[PDB]
């Protein structure tokens, strides 16, 4: 699972 | 002890209210140091003021006091730290590391985001405080 303060960011 | 200069900054998202965006902020007044630089970001880690959400930069713009050369108080510059998505100041683009020194008021956007802000100054030159509003409604029009 995704882990959230380290993803990339995100566009959309 | 003496009057301090206050930064007020008003924001919005539409769906602030939605998957708690701005839960990890504090609606309080806060006061801190001018020796501090003021972090945004996705990043519990190095930001005072964290946005829960996957797009915003993990650390997305910063503050930074100064005084101006001749000017006997506070004032205040915003930097870009955002590859991804441009921080606009009034209708200006910053780029990532993009940086200015910031209006008296001013509208910063980046994003879905809203920030309003208005300074208002103090005697103080060793502590700032800032406040967050928030807003029910669109600060644009």
């Amino acid at each position: 699972m995704t882990s959230f303060e380290d993803a990339d960011t995100e566009e959309t | 002890e003496e009057t301090v200069t206050c930064l007020q900054m008003t924001v919005y998202h539409p769906g602030q209210l939605q998957c708690g965006i701005f839960q990890s902020i504090s609606f309080n007044r806060e006061k801190l140091p001018s020796s501090e630089v003021v972090k945004f970001g996705r990043n519990s880690n190095i930001c005072h003021y964290t946005f829960q959400d996957k797009q915003v930069s993990r650390v997305q713009f910063s503050l930074q006091l100064f005084k101006k050369f001749n000017s006997s108080v506070l004032s205040f510059e915003i930097k870009n730290m955002s590859k991804k998505t441009n921080l606009i100041v009034d209708s200006r683009e910053l780029g990532y590391l993009n940086k200015m020194d910031l209006p008296y008021r001013c509208m910063v956007r980046f994003g879905e985001y809203q920030f309003l802000m208005e300074k208002e100054d103090g005697e103080s030159l060793e502590f700032f405080e800032t406040q967050f509003i928030l807003s029910p409604r669109s600060l644009l029009q």
